[PDB]
């Protein structure tokens, strides 16, 4: 097994850095205290680099640092007064910032780091600095709150207005990673603190696809957040996330990663699941950006044998659903591809005139959502597209044989995606769906019904509390009265 | 109203009781007091507290055993003690030192800095343990106010 | 068994303990009193001192002075006109104190302890009066009451202005004691009596640690008393207890304790049981002090292979569940290492972001609220986290399978925390969930029945009390009339 040579270059790593560290226990001052600096900073990057799994060596390496002399000693160079020691000390510690080395700076020392967040000036402690702050804000949602009530936010919304390649992907990755980690309150900070336009020269660059892809990460998190939505849209910074994503490769990374079992790129399960969201979301943007991702994670994990995981992080619904009721080629070939590279079968993208639907297109349609254990019957008793519009619960449950409540429940969901993407042109005279999605879009979903009553805006006016329950199957009650609200206050125009 | 009547400066070393002391008996009294809980390990940096003793009306200093030593030729300002009697004087606060029962100035008046030195020759409050509420009684007279 | 030895050390200690109670059996003198008191004193202390078990000893010796001679004599000296006298007898008293010696003098000249306390002076007396005070509010909620209304409660609260060490560790334990036994009555009478101001200078104190965590143990269980609450913040002392908290180290009991089966420290079951409602708590600073003391107990139980007792005082739960809703570091380290010493599986922190939950985490909760038994009928089911904010009492009693109407009341009320703790960005446009939260705190849970009905702000106006009823899914009455009564009142907001 290959873990022992692994053992190996340990056993080789280790003493060397055990070295370099004791050399740096002494109060060498700045010459000495730099070149041990630079000595722990070359061991550290060098088990990086190695293409025999170094990720395992250099976590190791980091593990040793913080066992014997702590994060505490580059700490405390970390705040020394010489610019160089500084420097090599936010070098170091940038390369080692590992999740339980994350986990002892959060809480010991974390006001160091937002010291040096004033420090702005010195590119060469800027980068550094900024890939710290970049790893903290990948910690948690309360490191996220300390970096943004104090200073660590405005050093990398600074630092978006500087020209330095390094710094500006670590300013792209953080904002990404403090949008990701942060929650609720944060998001709603970063937004207030302009980061959406602070993205758009990042977003726009030229030189660095990365750099670009990072940036339009970031919007794409935060429109995913719908009280936060209205402004990440004033910003224009969205406009740049569909071109972009259209031009790139999701192949790009696993060929940027070699063959084998090389695990120098790929997330983790963590990493993963927080793209799903993405997906699930509304926006066109944060669809597309997240296909994008999570199609580059499908290429690695495929070629890694890895695929399980894609499965109970539950990306592969959502992907077959993007695929189902996708109105844009660039989202589309993105989770078509992910799904064939993840060796799924892919579904045909379902026709939206729904009411026209014979047995056949209703039988694709439930395989696509996942109620084929339902196809039989729903065969059986003839179901077609007008009576799948109109299945009420009592149908579903006692003549379709959908015993369980949650199961009626998930199939209403479903059916609910389907009413609101459908085409009512051979029903619809009167463009009634454009007229109830102009109040509220989940409302699009009762044309059917009114329609099928015969109602039209000419007649709405007239419609009953009683009616649209009864007849038209709106049930609930807030839904009712909002229709029937604006149906009276509409009665200036059927009056002319 | 959100500000304090009074700030409390204190040395972190030797003076956190009769600072507590302080601050509870006046608290008592009703006044607000802000003291800055600057004693523990991450207690290296916050020139906020600065902007504490331009928000509050009165300025106490804890004259303590040991407490000034950081004043002697820190003509760089780097103490906490001098940076805060410091910003007292510069917006002419009303300033109180309450000296412990041990407490005297330094001999080495010189090496007491150009900026602060004047505290030396305020009037203040010999505090004595035995007579805390007649102590704290004197403190409240120097409350209504003696801008030296 | 090493028991025998302790009957041999007993057998040993009586005899000499005979002689020198006989010697003050005696009306002898101040002298000769002075005299046989030290030596009783010695002896008590010695026998405190033995690592040997010395406690069993103590007590044997506590035991023997109850029966022989009595409290009887040291509370005639406790009263004798010679402060030598009463300066030895308290002493002597105070190491005596043991559960049956407190019960005795509850009941016996309790007056004669209260007439000392008027005698505040004398250091040596002070030191001693306020350790068997603290013995005594120990006792019963009764003996709490009667010291408190009488002068005992005032002794404490005036020596807290004192500077001697053993005279602060007694006040602070004893306003701790007082606070844990005395029940509501005298909780309400502490802090009329400024008793949270006067725990400041003691949690503020530098020599002493365990000064600073004794006086902050004081104001978190005062805290606990929501009724009291505001005035213990007002005190501005729990301003002190979480950072005193994380600086300091729950191994440290466990390492003044010896090896082996060292009884020298270590709190029984009623001692443990009252700190379990401090991790119970809404205070974060109770969860904090909570979580450190029931970790130092963990620490020494685990070493003495007593876990035991955590189960059925019910911690385990308690702390998992610290661990899942955590949103504060000091508090998290605390309860995974607490749960780790006592060899229990630690839970990972829950997502936040329940509306986007899949399958595996709902899984994952399940596990973690101890409804295990469910996983398979909620697998099954494919309940997901749309499916979970919304389940009825009928589908959790039909389609999941939970008969138990007491069960079902359980499963509410966990399912009320996680909506209490979600994340619903993905849901809230309007920030509903900040408006309900500042009504009440636990209408906050209520904010994704009201989104998924499509309501917002600006609509919640002319919502009806039937809609909050039957589509929201607000079944308290009061709830939905303070509700729907805000609402009304918000109306100022809308119409611009
Ligand atoms: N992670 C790396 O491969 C890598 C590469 C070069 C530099 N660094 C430096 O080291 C520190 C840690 O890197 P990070 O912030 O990207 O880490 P991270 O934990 O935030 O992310 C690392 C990625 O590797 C995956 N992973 C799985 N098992 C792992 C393991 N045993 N060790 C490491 N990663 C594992 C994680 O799931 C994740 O997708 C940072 O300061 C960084 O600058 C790390
Ligand atoms: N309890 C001691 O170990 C100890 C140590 C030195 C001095 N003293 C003195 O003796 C008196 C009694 O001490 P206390 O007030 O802390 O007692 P306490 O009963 O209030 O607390 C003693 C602790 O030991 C535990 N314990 C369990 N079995 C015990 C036993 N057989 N004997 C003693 N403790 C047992 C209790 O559950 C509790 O956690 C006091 O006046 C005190 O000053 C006692």
């Amino acid at each position: 097994g290959a873990g022992t040579e692994v053992q190996d270059a340990l056993e080789r790593a280790l003493p060397e850095l055990q070295q370099a560290l004791s050399a740096l226990k002494q109060a060498g001052g700045a010459r000495a205290v730099g070149a041990g600096l630079a000595e722990v900073f070359q061991l550290v990057e060098e088990a990086w680099l190695l293409p025999a799994v170094g990720r395992e060596v250099a976590q190791g390496l980091c593990d040793a640092i913080r066992l014997d002399g702590g994060l505490d000693l580059l700490l405390r160079l970390l705040q020394a007064p010489e610019l160089e020691t500084r420097v090599q000390a936010a070098r170091l510690l940038e390369q080692i910032l590992v999740a339980e080395n994350r986990d002892r700076v959060a809480r010991i020392g974390l006001g160091v780091i937002l010291n040096l967040a004033k420090e702005r000036e010195p590119v060469e402690l800027a980068r550094s600095v900024a890939g710290i702050l970049e790893h903290m804000f990948k910690h948690s949602e309360e490191t996220c709150q300390r970096l943004v009530a104090a200073g660590g936010l405005d050093a990398v919304l600074y630092w978006c207005r500087r020209t330095d390649p390094a710094l500006l992907r670590h300013c792209a990755l953080a904002l990404g990673n403090c949008a990701l980690h942060g929650g609720q309150a944060v998001q709603r900070r970063m937004v207030e603190k302009r980061a959406a336009e602070w993205l758009f020269p990042l977003a726009f660059s030229k030189e660095d696809e990365l750099l670009r892809l990072h940036a339009c990460l970031a919007v794409a998190v935060l429109a995913t957040n719908k009280e936060v939505e209205r402004e990440v849209e004033r910003s224009g910074t969205l406009a740049l996330v569909e071109p972009l994503v259209a031009s790139l490769d999701p192949g790009r990374f696993a060929r940027c990663l070699v063959d084998a079992s090389d695990t120098s790129q790929g997330r983790g399960p963590d990493d993963l699941q927080r793209l799903v969201p993405l997906l699930d979301s509304n926006r066109l943007e944060a669809q597309c950006i997240g296909a994008f991702y999570l199609c580059a994670e499908a290429a690695i994990k495929s070629l890694q044998g890895k695929t399980k995981v894609f499965s109970d992080i539950g990306a592969i619904q959502s992907l077959k659903r993007l695929v189902s009721y996708s109105t844009n080629g660039t989202k589309s070939a993105l989770a078509k591809r992910a799904l064939r590279l993840l060796g799924e079968e892919v579904p045909r993208p379902i026709l939206p005139s729904v009411p026209s639907w014979k047995e056949a297109e209703v039988q694709t349609w439930l395989q696509q959502i996942g109620f084929s254990k339902y196809c039989e019957s729903f065969r059986e008793q003839q179901v077609d597209g007008d009576l799948l519009l109109r299945l009420t619960e009592e149908e579903l449950q006692t003549d379709l044989g959908m015993k369980s409540g949650i199961t009626r429940k998930r199939f209403f969901r479903e059916l609910t995606e389907l009413k609101t993407f459908a085409n009512y042109s051979t029903c619809d005279r009167s463009n009634l769906a454009d007229w109830l999605g102009s109040l509220d879009p989940r409302f699009r979903q009762y044309t059917y019904g009114l329609v099928s009553c015969g109602l039209d805006r000419s007649l709405l006016h007239r419609v009953s509390e009683q009616q649209l329950l009864e007849d038209c199957g709106i049930h609930l009650g807030v839904h009712r009265a909002r229709i029937l609200t604006a149906a009276r206050e509409m009665l200036h125009s059927p009056l002319p | 109203g959100d500000t304090p009547d009074v700030f409390i400066s204190y040395r972190r070393s030797t003076g956190n009781q009769l600072a507590s002391l302080i601050k509870v008996l006046l608290q008592l009294r009703g006044y607000r007091v802000f003291i800055d809980v600057d004693k523990l390990y991450a207690g290296k940096f916050d020139s906020s507290l600065l902007k504490n003793i331009q928000a509050a009306k009165h300025f106490i200093l804890v004259l303590t055993p040991n407490s000034l030593d950081r004043l002697l030729n820190d003509d760089n300002c780097e103490d906490w003690v001098h940076k805060e009697l410091k910003c007292a004087f510069e917006h002419q606060k009303n300033i109180i030192p309450i000296f412990d029962t041990a407490f005297e100035f330094p001999t080495k008046e010189d090496q007491i800095p150009n900026d602060i030195r004047m505290i030396t020759k305020y009037n203040g409050v010999k505090w004595v343990h035995d007579y805390q509420d007649a102590c704290m009684a004197k403190v409240v007279r120097f409350i209504t106010g003696e801008l030296n």
